[PDB]
């Protein structure tokens, strides 16, 4: 059915994280475009298209991040890690060249040294030792050390064609020195030795200009230093009084030095960065400065080479322009444009066929990044492509000339989600016309009969309509949005750590709506909920949106609309310290909205719907709400509970020592769960009842210290309500990552085990025994009595990165557990058979009534694979969604990429079967008809001839 | 209520199958009717078919007969000397009401036909030991037994028209020539068994069993009455006139 049912309702969109290093080389160009990003993935881009040809995935969790990246004619060169392992690449096909292992020194350069003809050596120079490699073969012969190494600081290694490695030393604050060596062997030459007590830095600052030139800004005496390291004796000092001398107070200035690999020689030409935004060309000769285009803007520039001519992009804030303090605006319709401009290196002329201009449409970022790839091509026509990169994280490309100057939009701020949700849509036309025509408040039977008859007489029309529309035929997603029988098609909210709102459709996959934060920092917490639903007409849906900073300290919340993206106008302030804890009540009031209330540090309750009936409401409950934070540094479970009308009262308090144990994870019951069976059939007839708690959470602590015998593993189930831990369980040889999933009343946790090399399966199950209690209302503060446990051990040959079960809203189908592999593939396995209830021997009754004999080994089968071909690269999490039939889940897996699908807990028992042939039904039953015709006049003469003879 | 259903398997599975019953019951009946062939029928067993209701017309009407006329017939029968029933003698897979077996045939057909199905429910309150009988093909254990399924539907529906199948129909009493004639066939296809012996004597041992009352003598109670239906009778005969 798999393979018939290929593509029908599933899709997948691949994502790459942030540019970091990225080429625009390959002087023939097809479609080949190299990046290599900040999430130890290198992808490839196509130039026309723009879909991925070949992408590589090694790391992520502290180490593999790439260094520096270098580009010959046909290959790739990269460093990951720091300095370690090093592996090159191919570009007409992917795959690895060669590899390399370097030593135990700190990454700070490379380059490409050539002794006569071209490169053949790669020089990488570590904080101490300093090596050069083979480019075509992988070997190591040229290692050695330098004069002083303790204190002295190596960067910015230039070399020439003629056959010298030079290396730079800059100190802090003290001397320079510049040392030679030979590319033959390894033989020091000569040791220049300058002082400079304004040099500071060297990581990022001075270049290499025209033949083996040192040039070094300062904005402290404003003056620049030339220094020739090939020939001459010491340093020369420029005063500058030919130029506009605008230093910034606050800034060091930089240097954009330029100089082609394969060529041996070098240019003349170099761009400094003054204040801001402040660029200009200078070309040094000799001794004399010529300064021309002084650049009054200029946000960005990009340097460019294809021959033997060297071109210059320059990108300003033009369209009637109004500079603000640091953004640029446009005021004439659209804002935000900006215009790409060429200029040549050696003259100062410009082109004027080259003129590109594009606007953005969100407000608040700005350009951050951008290459230029120009070509030659006709005889008189110079063409290139320009990649502007967006601040928080989107790539654009521009054409040179075209109907339209944004070719293709690839969204790379879609890859960390933290948060995700997903919202129903609003109504349909005639759903909603009939629901308004039902809704009667006070009428009588004469008043009820004539909206009947109304309502007959506007589907007979509609019946009308219809029937012509028919006869005539027999001779903007957005604006739509509708449902329809099955709500399958759902608003998905996604939201990034960057700090963008991202709002994608569950049927097609297209981006509809992307909303900007005014800013948005790093280790942040989120938490989105929904509020307000969209089967009531009388106001928009609400969304609520916390946000909290980590470092900082401050909490904001917003009121969004998931439907349609523009925000409501109401929104609560926050004071005090930032926003502790919240929950959703779900009681209702207002209109038809329910309630949210938070937690400060002070202790106190803060209402967001701010209504005197909630007031009331929340006062008539007081002692009904209670409140359990946890802490992993503090170690300590204490508990809270409202009095009266908003006071914080300590209820219960658990504290557990952080240096025996450490709290990992916190897992409770969702609020969105119902149970069909509230009991179990036994042996003969006789029943047995379950033990479900909605107030109860779950704790995971870990050993502090690891050793290989010595590892503390343990689980705590406690009552948030009052303070009582009903099981604790402890293993002995166990550590490593720990998955726990909380269910209707079954734990399944996963561990892996030091003493054997394996991953061992716990599943905990709580059952009463065979009399009720109650049953009428349930709490926490009555019942004293303890459930039994039942723990079971499988073996499961994985590393179990995701894990999940599918949720139902009334919960009559099977439980199914969806588990992700490193591989990607997600596999769903029935909670039937990692069930408690497992006789060792085979006995009669077991046996009799539903049972399969114990035997802890479990195979990953094939078949149970919903990843038939799409896979996830990593599986960081994966969402499921109850949907409105009733077999159906809506399962989503995020990560690297994203992937949708639905997942069938029992086949289909909904839905007509597929394989339904009408012709044959059809034909029965027409033959019926025409046979009892047939003999009816059969039975008709032979009746009349009986009669008669 | 729960388990939301479409709307497009209603119109695919339960007038079908409706439509199907109906006119399989119809078939059954005209081929039977088409089927029933007559029986030879020689004038011997029609002979004793009609001495036979003779006895019995005597038997049951015999109060209103003249005794000695009822001797005459009663020693005629008898006649211990000669006796007409005395000397006049003559000479000497599990098919089982097929109808079971085509239902359980289209029964069998169609639930092979639909594998996993819901019909409709059922509002009777269902035990759980007969969730084998009904679903025969869903895969759920937590699921209630009043969701049944084609199978259970059309068992359900093939008794449901059983009495609705005589409201169409009925019986028939024409042709009068005719009508004798049927009589005739039925009352020797009851004497169709070769036991003219031991019914003759039965026969003639129940004719002795036989009083004889004369309900003629009960005269009296006519003479003293009232004669008041002849007028009220004799005034609606009246008004008719002559065509
Ligand atoms: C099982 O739990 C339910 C719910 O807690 C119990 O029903 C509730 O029982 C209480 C105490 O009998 C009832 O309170 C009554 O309030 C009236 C005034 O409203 C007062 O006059 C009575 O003296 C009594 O205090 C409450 O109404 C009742 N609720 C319902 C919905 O019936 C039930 O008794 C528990 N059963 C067992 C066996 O524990
Ligand atoms: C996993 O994905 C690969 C593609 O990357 C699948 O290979 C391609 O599969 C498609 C169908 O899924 C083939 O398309 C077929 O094309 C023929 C005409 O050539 C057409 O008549 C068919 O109706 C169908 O559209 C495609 O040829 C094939 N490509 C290659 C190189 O084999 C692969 O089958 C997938 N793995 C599965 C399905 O297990």
């Amino acid at each position: 059915v798999y393979e018939d049912q290929v593509g029908k309702f599933d899709w997948r969109q691949q994502y790459v994280g942030k540019v970091k290093f990225a080429s625009l080389e390959f002087s023939p160009g097809s479609k080949k475009l190299v990046v290599a990003t900040e999430k130890n993935v290198i992808a490839a881009l196509n130039s026309r298209t723009g879909e991925i040809l070949w992408r590589h995935v090694d790391k992520g969790t502290a180490e593999g991040a790439v260094d520096a990246m270098l580009l010959h004619g046909q290959d790739v060169i990269t460093v990951s890690n720091g300095g370690r392992i090093m592996r090159s690449w191919e570009t007409n096909i992917g795959g690895l060249n060669w590899e390399i292992t370097l030593d135990s020194g700190s990454f700070q350069a490379l380059g490409l040294v050539g002794l006569q003809e071209s490169v053949r050596y790669i020089a990488v120079l570590k904080k101490t030792t300093l090596a050069l490699h083979h480019l075509s073969s992988g070997h190591l012969k040229w290692v050695e050390h330098l004069p002083e190494s303790d204190s002295i600081h190596y960067q910015m290694v230039y070399s020439y064609g003629s056959g010298v490695v030079w290396a730079l030393g800059v100190v802090p604050f003290s001397h320079v020195n510049i040392v030679k060596f030979n590319v033959e062997d390894g033989e020091i030459v000569q040791q220049v030795r300058v002082s400079t007590p304004w040099l500071q830095h060297l990581s990022g600052a001075c270049g290499v200009v025209d033949e083996a030139v040192l040039v070094c800004p300062d904005p402290s005496s404003r003056s620049l230093q030339t220094l020739a390291l090939e020939t001459e004796w010491e340093l020369r000092q420029i005063p500058l009084q030919s130029l506009d001398l605008e230093f910034g107070s606050g800034f060091q200035p930089r240097v954009l030095p330029t100089q082609p690999n394969p060529v041996d020689a070098s240019r003349a030409q170099f761009f400094l960065h003054l204040s801001p935004s402040h660029y200009a060309l200078l070309q040094y000769h000799y001794g004399t400065l010529s300064l021309l285009k002084n650049f009054p803007q200029t946000a960005l520039v990009s340097f460019a080479t294809t021959g033997e001519k060297t071109v210059a992009a320059v990108m300003a804030c033009r369209n009637s322009f109004s500079e603000k303090s640091s953004s640029k605006d446009s005021l004439a319709c659209f804002n935000q444009t900006y215009t790409i401009n060429l200029y040549l290196v050696e003259t100062g002329r410009r082109l004027l066929d080259t003129t590109i201009t594009f606007s953005l449409e969100q407000s608040g970022t700005r350009p951050e990044r951008l290459y230029i790839q120009v070509f030659l091509k006709k005889d008189d026509s110079v063409g290139y492509r320009a990649l502007v990169q967006t601040e928080d994280h989107l790539l654009l490309f521009l054409q040179q000339l075209a109907g339209k100057v944004v070719l293709w939009s690839r969204e790379e701020s879609l890859a960390e989600v933290v948060c995700l949700e997903m919202v129903d849509l609003p109504l349909t036309g005639a759903q909603a016309e009939l629901e308004g025509e039902f809704g009667k408040k006070a009428d009588g039977l004469l008043g009820m009969f004539l909206k009947r008859l109304s309502s007959q007489l506007i589907l007979l029309q509609a019946w009308t309509s219809h029937l012509w529309k028919m006869f005539y035929d027999a001779r903007i997603n957005i604006d739509t949005l509708a449902r329809d029988e099955f709500n399958l098609q759902k608003m998905m909210v996604m939201v990034t750590a960057s700090g963008k709102l991202f709002g994608i459709e569950s049927s097609s996959g297209t981006i509809l709506w992307k909303q900007y934060l005014p800013n948005v920092k790093p280790d942040s917490s989120f938490k989105l909920m929904v509020q307000r639903t969209t089967a009531h007409f009388p106001h928009p849906p609400q969304c609520t949106l916390l946000v909290k900073d980590k470092e900082s300290g401050m909490s904001s919340l917003y009121v969004f609309n998931p439907i349609f993206g523009k925000w409501s106008q109401v929104a609560p302030p926050v004071l005090k310290r930032p926003i502790l804890q919240s929950l959703l009540l779900p009681v209702m009031d207002q209109d038809y909205a329910k309630v949210l209330l938070l937690i400060d540090d002070e202790y106190k309750v803060t209402a967001f719907p701010a209504t005197r009936n909630v007031l009331r409401q929340l006062h008539e409950l007081a002692p009904s709400i209670f409140f359990y934070l946890v802490d992993a540094e503090q170690g300590r479970l204490c508990g809270y509970r409202l009095r009266k009308d908003l006071t914080t009262e300590l209820s219960w308090e658990l504290t557990i020592p952080p240096e025996v144990q450490r709290i990992v994870k916190v897992k409770g019951k969702r609020s969105s769960e119902h149970v069909h069976s509230q009991g179990r059939v036994m042996g003969d007839r006789s029943v047995l009842y379950k033990s479900l708690n909605p107030n109860l959470l779950a704790v995971v602590t870990e050993s502090t210290d690891a050793h290989h015998e010595r590892t503390f593993i343990g689980i705590f189930l406690i009552d948030g309500v009052t303070g009582r831990i009903i099981h604790s369980s402890v293993q002995k040889k166990a550590k490593g990552p720990v998955h726990i999933v909380h269910s209707e009343n079954w734990v399944v946790y996963q561990y892996w085990n030091t003493k054997a090399r394996r991953n061992e399966f716990t599943v905990l199950e709580l059952y009463e025994g065979t009399e009720q209690y109650n049953a009428t209302a349930f709490s926490s503060l009555d019942r004293p009595q303890l459930p039994q446990v039942l723990q079971q051990s499988y073996i499961f040959p994985s590393s179990i990165s995701a894990m999940e079960a599918t949720i139902t809203e009334r919960g009559i189908t099977s439980r199914h557990l969806l588990i992700g592999l490193p591989s990607g593939a997600i596999l769903s396995l029935p909670k039937a058979l990692l069930d408690p209830r497992r006789p060792e021997i085979p006995t009669e009754q077991s046996r009799e009534e539903n049972l399969i004999p114990y035997s802890p080994d479990v195979q990953i089968h094939a078949e149970r694979f919903i990843n038939y071909n799409q896979t996830v690269s990593r599986m960081r999490g994966i969402y499921t969604a109850p949907s409105g039939l009733e077999s159906t889940c809506l399962v989503v897996a995020y990560g690297l990429d994203i992937y949708q699908t639905r997942v069938y807990p029992s086949k289909q028992f909904d839905v007509l079967k597929d394989d339904y042939d009408y012709v044959l039904i059809s034909s029965v039953l027409f033959g019926l008809v025409f046979a009892t015709m047939i003999t009816k006049r059969l039975a008709q003469v032979k009746l009349l001839n009986r009669a008669w003879r | 209520p729960e388990l939301l259903l479409d709307s497009n398997i209603r119109l695919w599975v339960v007038l079908p199958i409706v439509i199907i019953t109906f006119f399989v019951g119809m078939i059954r009946h005209y081929v039977s009717i088409l089927l029933q062939s007559d029986k030879k029928l020689t004038q011997e067993q029609v002979s004793d078919s009609q001495v036979l209701i003779r006895s019995r017309v005597l038997r049951e009407n015999g109060k209103y007969i003249p005794k000695q006329s009822f001797l005459t017939r009663k020693y005629y029968f008898n006649n211990p000397e000669d006796g007409f029933f005395k000397k006049t003698k003559r000479k000497v897979m599990k098919g089982n009401v097929t109808n079971v077996l085509p239902m359980i045939l289209i029964g069998g057909w169609i639930n092979m036909t639909f594998s996993g199905f819901v019909t409709t429910k059922v509002p009777f309150p269902l035990t759980l030991r007969f969730k084998p009988m009904l679903q025969q093909g869903i895969e759920l254990l937590t699921l209630d037994a009043s969701w049944v399924s084609s199978a259970s539907w059309y068992f359900l529906n093939v008794f449901g028209l059983r009495s609705i199948y005589s409201l169409i129909l009925g019986q028939d009493n024409a042709a009068d020539q005719s009508r004798m004639m049927q009589e005739q066939m039925t009352g020797a296809a009851m004497a169709m068994p070769a036991d003219t012996n031991k019914a003759f004597k039965t026969e003639w041992e129940a004719l002795e069993l036989t009083d004889h009352q004369w309900a003629l003598d009960d005269v009296e109670e006519e003479l003293m009455a009232k004669d008041l239906h002849f007028e009220g009778m004799f005034k609606k005969e009246l008004q008719t006139s002559i065509f």
